[PDB]
RNA sequence: AUGAUGAGGUUAAUAGGUUCGAGGUGGAAGCAUGGUGACAUGUGGAGCUGACGAAUACUAAUCGAUCGAAGACUUAAU
RNA sequence: CGCGAGCUGGGUUCAGAACGUCGUGAGACAGUUCGGUCCCUAUCCGUCGUGGGCGUAGGAAAUUUGAGAGGAGCUGUCCUU
RNA sequence: CAAUGGUAGGAGAGCGUUCUAAGGGCGUUGAAGCAUGAUCGUAAGGACAUGUGGAGCGCUUAGAAGUGAGAAUGCCGGUGUGAGUAGCGAAAGACGGGUGAGAAUCCCGUCCACCGAUUGACUAAGGUUUCCAGAGGAAGGCUCGUCCGCUCUGGGUUAGUC
RNA sequence: CCGAUAGUGAACCAGUACCGUGAGGGAAAGGUGAAAAGCACCCCGGAAGGGGAGUGAAAUAGAACCUGAAACCGUGUGCUU
RNA sequence: UUAAGUUAUUAAGGGCGCACGGUGGAUGCCUUGGCACUAGAAGCCGAUGAAGGACGUUACUAACGACGAUAUGCUUUGGGGA
């Protein structure tokens, strides 16, 4: 049957990914929390 | 379609008094001394 | 007779090819309940070769498969025709027999009792 | 007087093995050879491997004879169990336990 | 089911094969004749035939090994 | 109202729908109607068969009596008198 | 001389664990833990001896508390039982030769069988080194394994036109 | 005040394994010895292991390495059935 | 010798004690790290390109620090003493 997450390079790097986490403020915020976290993949 | 309850240490080592292997059929060899297995072929010399 | 957990059609199969190649190497290595079901195949297709008349021949030509062996000075024979000119001879005096088998042990990867049925 | 072999974390477990040391367990060296070459297990290569390396010993250190040679004693003994899963219906995992085995054999000249 | 039960292990018919037969099928192959051919007829109830009946040691039950008694007291007849 | 870890699932008692009735309404009625997922590898007792051990004052091969136990246990028509 | 069953519950006396203050002590001539024992007190519990153990720890008085577990379908970690039971994930294998400590399972060969609008050839998406040649066998392969999409070593992707 | 189920989630390549498309969620895991003196050689084995010899105070301190409880699994047996 | 009566032995296995092993990681002892504070600095870094990272850099080679094509570092003063 077809499941979740048919994967695709580039909806995951467009929907998600640095560039779009800088594109709005909230998407500013979650890369402050996960440095806040220390976190090693930041989108 | 459970175990209701445990089986003790004594209900299991009763339960297996009778699973143990046999000895196997051996006999000797009369060309080489060996043992062999009766009807066989000896597997050290190659006779009978 | 014996199943030997398998199928009609595998099964003849399987009894014909092990008696041809029974027939090429003069002794091979299996398990017992095919040697016990392979000895009564060879042994009848040997009677079919002590007789030699071309209806024998042509009725031997169902079971043996179709193999050719490479005798000494790149010789050249069918199983037919080793059968009808080799073996023929060898057994036109013994009136029964034509096979013998030697129990051997298990082996390893299963309990199956190998065996080495033989031409005698 | 007495000599002593072990193989330690053999891949077998412990109540496999254990059938076949039922036999070989005050029996002669000769016998007992005899029977685990001829006994169709899986454990019986692994523990006739443990026998003539205690029947090695005693030739090569207290220099007693291999003909007297009784097995005083053999047994074999739980291991590190290695664990594992097996992957079942319904998104459930149900575990596997590979088991080892620390067996023992222990020769005697039947004598101090 | 396995183990048991039963028929046998060479001083042997227990099973296989070989030979003969029962039962089953139904006119094998190769020939010769006739037909343009598709085919038919004689050989020849032929040929084939798993378990069924009998004979025959031709092949396998060759070699070997384990277990297994020596008989309690008491009293009465003896 | 014996028996679904032996079976079915038609009725009834989930979610869909529809008619009659009641309710302004959401909805409702033991009023109908069409449709609607029956899981479980048996530990113990129990029961039906089938082995091994030991005891029956020696070790054995065969034939046994029967203390008990179980199974059967039904009945029609016709003729004759 | 009288009293002493007892649940919700009230009252009193206490036993133990860690730490602190002081005093006094014990310790490689073997501390704490651990194990055994047929020892002592009315109880919570306290000693002693013998083994393992290889450095800390008792006793008196008094202070403080993360102070006492058998149950919460408690949490974490180990190990059972069911049991040598269920399962071994659609299918055709047989045999000769070789390799090895070991072979139904690896290599070669013959025969046989299955697909064949595909289990065949390409190419996308996706996965990233699984690709190739030597070597190995712990682990992973639902068995075995000398084998491999596993492990170790060294390699391999070449565009003016795709 | 805690001494590795405590004390930070993290005493140890930890916001890391891993899980999820993502926000996020999130672990487990310290201790040989004084010194590495980390077991020269020999023996069985293909190897893993082992058994001697040697190092060391100690090697049931041999690298999964201080102490090593209980559940649990074995091997003997004195007394029982 | 025959009767009549009585009683062992047995242990396939099991029970209880005892001794010796295994697994397992509790306990005791230990501290690499935490926790809560007191006193004294400090309490703005970036277009002079910040905080964070990515790719690199060693004789060999991955990781972690350190440091960036001058890359496991370079110049200088003062200490510095194998
Ligand atoms: C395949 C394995 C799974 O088994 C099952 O499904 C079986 C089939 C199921 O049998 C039954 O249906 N009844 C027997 C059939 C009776 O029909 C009469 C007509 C009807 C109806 C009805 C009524 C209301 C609702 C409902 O209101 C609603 C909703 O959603 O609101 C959803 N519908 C569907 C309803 C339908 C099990 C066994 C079931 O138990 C039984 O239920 C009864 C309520 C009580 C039974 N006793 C206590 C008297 C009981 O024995 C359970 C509840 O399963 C649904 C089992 C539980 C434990 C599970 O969950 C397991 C994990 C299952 N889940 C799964 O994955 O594995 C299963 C084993
Ligand atoms: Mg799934």
């Amino acid at each position: 049957v077809k499941r979740t997450y048919q994967p695709n390079k580039r909806k995951h790097s467009k929907v998600h990914g640095f560039r779009k986490r800088m594109s709005t403020k909230n998407g500013r915020k979650v890369l402050a929390r996960r440095r806040r976290k220390g976190r090693k993949v930041l989108s | 379609a459970v175990p209701k309850r445990r089986t003790s240490k004594t209900r299991k080592n009763k339960r297996r008094t009778h699973f143990k292997i046999s000895v196997p059929g051996m006999t000797e060899c009369p060309n080489c001394g060996e043992y062999k297995l009766s009807h066989r072929v000896c597997k050290n010399c190659g006779s009978y | 007779y014996r199943k030997l957990g398998r199928t009609s059609d595998q099964r003849k199969a399987m009894l014909r090819d092990l008696a041809t190649s029974l027939i090429i190497s003069e002794r091979i290595e299996t398990t017992e309940a095919r040697a016990k079901e392979v000895r009564s195949v060879v042994e009848k297709l040997i009677t079919l070769g002590k007789k030699g008349d071309l209806a024998s021949r042509r009725n031997a030509a169902k079971t043996l498969r179709n193999v050719e062996i490479l005798n000494e000075d790149e010789t050249t024979q069918t199983a037919l025709q080793k059968l009808f000119g080799e073996i023929a001879e060898r057994y036109t005096e013994r009136q029964g027999g034509y096979t013998r088998i030697l129990k051997q042990g298990p082996r390893r990867g299963d309990g199956a009792e190998s065996v080495i049925i033989e031409l005698v | 007087m007495e000599a002593k072999a072990v193989a330690r974390t053999i891949r077998i477990a412990p109540r496999k093995v254990r059938l076949v040391l039922d036999l070989i367990r005050g029996k002669n060296a000769a016998e007992a050879i005899a029977i685990l070459k001829l006994t169709n297990k899986a454990s019986s290569p692994v523990i006739e491997k443990v026998l003539m390396s205690a029947l090695a010993n005693a030739e090569h250190n207290y220099d007693m004879n291999t003909d007297e040679l009784v097995v005083k004693e053999a047994y074999a003994n739980e291991g590190p169990t290695l664990k594992r899963f097996r992957p079942r219906a319904q998104g459930r995992a149900s575990a596997i336990n590979k088991r080892t085995s620390h067996i023992t054999i222990v020769v005697s000249d039947g004598k101090e």
